RNA sequence: UUAAUAGGGACGGUCGGGGGCAUCAGUAUUCAAUUGUCAGAGGUGAAAUUCUUGGAUUUAUUGAAGACUAACUACUGCGAAAGCAUUUGCCAAGGACGUUUUCAUUAAUCAAGAACGAAACUAUGCCGACUAGGGAUCGGGUGGUGUUUUUUUAAUGACCCACUCGGCACCUUACGAGAGGAGUAUGGUCGCAAGGCUGAAACUUAAAGGAA
C-alpha cells in the first residue's frame, strides 16, 4: 500500500496475492484490495479445514 | 492561491522533510510520507462538511499517559520558543489555545494522541 | 609557519549548549588537525591551525563553523559547513523598507503560515535557512544560496515568495527534460504655500459675552 | 493628567499637615516681610522669592511664618505684577518660539508646539478675564 | 624566501587568480577560470579554479617567487560577502603546487552603508 | 478657608537614534587620471544584449559626484501621528523625577473648524467604569553596603541590594446587564456548439497535400 498507487509493480503483486488467496478459499471475493487487511483472519483459514467443509457440504451434521 | 499542487506541497512540506532532490510528486513519494500525506489530505476535505466530533477523534490513551505526553510536549515547545526568543529567530504565529507544531509533532505523530489543543479549556 | 587563528564571541545564553557539544566540535575539527578553544570567561570561540595542518583552506571553514554555532545554529547542521560543497551566507533585510509594520509583515511572509513557506524553500534549495531580526542566514550549496538570496530580497520588495516557490518547482521539472535545455524557459514560467505661523483660534461663547 | 500631552506624572510638593510655624524658627515675622520686599524690588518673581527664602532663610512657607501669602505681602506694599505670573511666563515661551520660527521656517515641529502654547494662553487669559484680574479688552498680541 | 601576494577574487560565476608583488603595482600572472575551460557554465567550477592556480604557480616559480600572501575576496558591495567555490579550490591548489603560503585574509568590500534606496 | 495622589506655571540635576540650521567622518557605488599584465569580463538554468588588444575584467596610487549612516541594533529609546540611528556647535521645544516654591478651580469629553500627515496578499486579540501580583527593562529620586574608582588642578562616575514615581511590552489573577455552507436535477429563456478528406462548385474537375 505504501508504494505509489500507479506503480505497475504494486498492482501486479496485489492481484497475485488476491488471485492466490481466493484459490485457496481464504478470500471469498477478489474485487477489493482492502480485503487483504480487513477480511484476512484466522477464522477464514480455519473455515477451509476438512471438518468444516464437510459440514458445509452436509456430509456431517 | 487556487493551484492545488503548489498549495499541497507547502502544507505537506513538514511531513516530507521529516520522512525524507525532494520527492514531492504523488508517484515518487513512498513510505510513511505517502500514508501521512494521504491522511492529511482526506482530513482537510472532510472538515468542511463533516461534524467536528465525528471527523477527528483522539486515539484512546490512559490519563496518566496523556497528561504526561502533553506535559513533556509543552516543555519542548517552551524550550523551542524560548531559544528562538533569546536569539533573533522569527517563528510562525500560533493561535492562543493551539499547541505550536514543532518538528517533533510530525515525526512522533503526537497530534493523533494529544490533539491540537485542550478542548475542555477551549470550551470554557 | 605562523599559526592562523580566528575568534568569535558568542552570547551568554548559548554558553550551556556550546559546553555540551564542545567534545563533538573538537573531534570534528581534530580530523583536519585544527585546534579549537572555548573560553567561557570571555565568551569566545577560537580556531587555530597546528603544525600538522595540511589543508590550507580548512581554517576558513572552521572559522565559519564557530560563527554558525554562535548564531544559534545546531551543531549537526553547523558541522556540515566543513564539507567542500557547503557554504554559508547572510542576507541583510533591514534596509529595504522604512515602515516598521510593512517590515514585519514582509518578514513574516518569508516564514509563512506555520513555517510552510520557509520549509518549502529549504526543501527546494537544499539549504538551511534561519530568519533572525534584520538578517536572513542561509547554509547550503552555492546554487541554493544564490536562489535563496533572490527570494529573500524579492520578498522585501513586495514579491510574494510563493511565486518564487512555484518558479523553483517548475524550473526543476524543466531541467530534467533535455529537448528544452537550449530554449529559453520564460514562456513556461509564471509571470497653498506653507505658512510658519498658526491661524488664530475661534473664541469660545463665554469669550463673546466677555 | 497632563493637558496637551499624554504624560501621567504626579510629582508635586506635599505641604505638611501642621499649619503653624516650625518651633526651630526664631526669626521675627516682620524681618521676613522686608526680606520679601527687597527681593521683589530687585526684580524676582513671587515663585523665585519663595525658593530663596526657603532654601537659605528657613522660611518653610510665607503664609505659615507670616500669616499672609507672598503675593498679598507684596501687594500690601505696592508691589504687584501687571499680569499673573503663569500667564507672564507663557507669553515669553510663545515669543521665543515665534522668534525661532522666524529664522527657522522649516521647523514644522515648532509650529505644532506654538499652537499648544497659544491655546494654553487663550484658556488662561479667559480665566483671568472672568475673574477681572485682567481687563476685559485684553487680548494676546 | 621571496614573497608575493596572491589576490583571489572568487565570484559565483568566475574566479580570478592574480599574483603580484608585495606593493601590488607589478602584476606577475593573471589567469582566470574562463581561460581554462570551454563552456561558460563551467567557469566557476572548482576544476577551473584549480587549473588556473597551477598555471599561476608555475609562472611564479619561473619569475623567482617561492611564497605568497593570500588575499581572498568575494564580489562584496551590496552583493554577497561570501567567496565562491573557486576561491577555496584555488587556495588548496597553490599549496599543492609547492608555493609556501604566508598569510590568509578576507578583503571583500564590505560597505559601511550600501547605496540602496529605502523607499 | 483648604491648597484635590484636579489643573497651570516656576526652579534643580538630568534623559532622549524628538525638530531646524551648519559642520565632520566613513567604507561602498559610479566616473575620471595615471599604473602592471594580457583575452576575456559581466549575466543566465542555458543564453541573447553589453564592454573589450584604442587594454575590457582585474592590480596599485589619487581625485570628484550623489545617496546612505552597516556590524553595536534589543518584543530598547524619543516623537501627537507619519517617523527618527556618524562627530561637533548653535536655536528654541519636550517627558519624567525632586521641591516644606507659586495661582486657586482656571477642568474633562467634544460633532464643526484648524495644524501636521504602486500598495495589500493568512491575520485574531472577548470588552470595561475593573482587584492583587511576578520577572525583566528605560528615565528620575532616597537609603545601605563594599568592590572598581582615586591623591588640595577642575570635574567626579560604573556595579550590587532595598524603597519609590513615571514609561514600553510579557506572563498570571479577583470583579462587572457590556442591555447561510455544500450539492443535485432541468421537455423554460438566452448563448456556445455536431458532423461528413482539402483543392472542389453551377464543374463527380488538375497539381500538391491529409489519411492509409
Ligand atoms: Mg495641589
Ligand atoms: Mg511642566
Ligand atoms: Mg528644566
Ligand atoms: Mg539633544
Ligand atoms: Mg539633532
Ligand atoms: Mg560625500
Ligand atoms: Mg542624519
Ligand atoms: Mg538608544
Ligand atoms: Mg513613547
Ligand atoms: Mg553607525
Ligand atoms: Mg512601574
Amino acid at each position: 500500500s505504501l508504494l505509489p498507487p500507479t506503480d505497475p509493480f504494486r498492482r501486479k503483486h496485489e492481484q497475485l496475492l488476491l488471485d492466490k488467496l481466493y484459490a485457496m478459499g481464504v478470500l471469498t471475493t477478489k474485487s477489493k484490495i482492502s480485503d487483504l487487511e480487513n477480511k484476512v483472519t484466522v477464522s477464514a483459514i480455519c473455515r477451509r479445514r476438512l471438518p468444516v467443509i464437510m459440514h458445509r457440504l452436509k456430509m456431517a451434521e | 492561491q487556487n493551484d492545488l499542487e503548489l498549495q499541497q506541497f507547502l502544507r505537506e512540506s513538514h511531513l516530507l522533510s521529516a520522512f525524507n532532490g525532494i520527492v514531492y510528486q504523488d508517484d515518487q513519494v513512498i513510505g510513511k510520507a505517502r500514508s501521512r500525506t494521504l491522511e492529511m489530505r482526506l482530513n482537510r476535505l472532510s472538515r468542511v462538511n463533516g461534524h467536528q466530533d465525528k471527523i477527528n477523534k483522539l486515539e484512546k490513551v490512559p490519563m496518566h499517559i496523556r497528561r504526561g505526553m502533553i506535559d513533556k510536549h509543552v516543555k519542548r515547545i517552551k524550550k523551542y520558543e524560548q531559544e528562538a526568543a533569546e536569539g533573533g529567530i522569527v517563528l510562525s504565529k500560533v493561535k492562543k489555545g493551539q499547541f505550536r507544531k514543532i518538528e517533533s509533532t510530525y515525526k512522533k505523530d503526537i497530534e493523533r494522541r494529544i490533539g491540537g489543543s485542550i478542548k475542555a479549556r477551549d470550551k470554557e | 609557519a605562523e599559526e592562523s587563528s580566528f575568534m568569535t564571541l558568542f552570547p551568554k545564553y548559548r554558553e550551556s549548549y556550546l559546553k555540551t557539544i564542545w567534545n563533538d566540535v573538537t573531534r570534528a575539527l581534530d580530523k583536519h588537525n585544527i585546534a579549537c578553544v572555548l573560553d567561557l570567561v570571555e565568551g569566545s570561540m577560537t580556531v587555530k591551525t597546528t603544525r600538522k595542518t595540511y589543508d590550507p583552506a580548512i581554517i576558513l571553514k572552521a572559522r565559519d563553523l564557530i560563527k554558525l554555532l554562535a548564531r544559534s545554529v545546531p551543531f549537526p547542521q553547523a558541522v556540515k559547513i566543513l564539507q567542500d560543497d557547503m557554504a554559508c551566507d547572510v542576507i541583510k533585510i533591514g534596509n529595504f523598507v522604512t515602515n516598521k509594520e510593512r517590515f514585519v509583515k514582509r518578514r513574516q511572509r518569508l516564514v509563512g503560515p506555520n513555517g510552510n513557506t520557509l520549509k518549502a524553500l529549504e526543501l527546494l534549495t537544499k539549504c538551511y535557512i534561519l530568519v533572525q531580526g534584520n538578517t536572513v542566514s542561509a547554509m547550503g550549496p552555492f546554487k541554493g544560496l544564490k536562489e535563496v538570496r533572490r527570494v529573500v530580497e524579492d520578498c522585501m520588495k513586495n514579491i510574494h515568495p510563493i511565486y518564487h516557490i512555484k518558479e523553483l518547482m517548475i524550473k526543476r521539472e524543466l531541467a530534467k527534460r533535455p529537448e528544452l535545455a537550449n530554449e529559453d524557459w520564460s514562456r513556461f514560467l509564471p509571470m497653498k504655500v506653507y505658512t510658519p505661523f498658526p491661524p488664530a483660534q475661534l473664541p469660545r461663547k463665554v469669550d463673546l459675552e466677555i | 493628567g497632563r493637558m496637551h500631552s499624554a504624560g501621567k506624572g504626579i510629582s508635586s510638593s506635599a505641604i505638611p499637615y501642621s499649619r503653624n510655624a516650625p518651633a526651630w524658627f526664631k526669626l521675627s515675622s516682620e524681618s521676613v516681610i522686608e526680606q520679601i520686599v527687597k527681593y521683589a524690588r530687585k526684580g524676582l518673581t513671587p515663585s523665585q522669592i519663595g525658593v530663596l527664602l526657603r532654601d537659605a532663610h528657613g522660611v518653610t512657607q510665607a503664609r505659615v511664618i507670616t500669616g499672609n501669602k507672598i503675593m498679598r505681602i507684596l501687594k500690601s506694599n505696592g508691589l504687584a505684577p501687571e499680569i499673573p505670573e503663569d500667564l507672564y511666563y507663557l507669553i515669553k515661551k510663545a515669543v521665543s518660539v515665534r522668534k525661532h520660527l522666524e529664522r527657522n521656517r522649516k521647523d514644522k515641529d515648532a509650529k505644532f508646539r506654538l499652537i499648544l502654547i497659544e491655546s494654553r494662553i487663550h484658556r488662561l487669559a479667559r480665566y483671568y478675564r472672568t475673574v477681572a484680574v485682567l481687563p476685559p479688552n485684553w487680548k494676546y498680541e | 624566501q621571496v614573497f608575493g601576494v596572491a589576490r583571489i577574487y572568487a565570484s559565483f560565476n568566475d574566479t580570478f587568480v592574480h599574483v603580484t608583488d608585495l606593493s601590488g603595482k607589478e602584476t606577475i600572472a593573471r589567469v582566470t577560470g574562463g581561460m581554462k575551460v570551454k563552456a561558460d557554465r563551467d567557469e566557476s567550477s572548482p576544476y577551473a579554479a584549480m587549473l588556473a592556480a597551477q598555471d599561476v604557480a608555475a609562472k611564479c616559480k619561473e619569475v623567482g617567487i617561492t611564497a605568497v600572501h593570500v588575499k581572498i575576496r568575494a564580489t562584496g558591495g551590496t552583493r554577497t560577502k561570501t567567496p565562491g567555490p573557486g576561491g577555496q579550490a584555488a587556495l588548496r591548489a597553490l599549496a599543492r603546487s609547492g608555493l609556501r603560503i604566508g598569510r590568509i585574509e578576507d578583503v571583500t568590500p564590505v560597505p559601511s552603508d550600501s547605496t540602496r534606496k529605502k523607499g
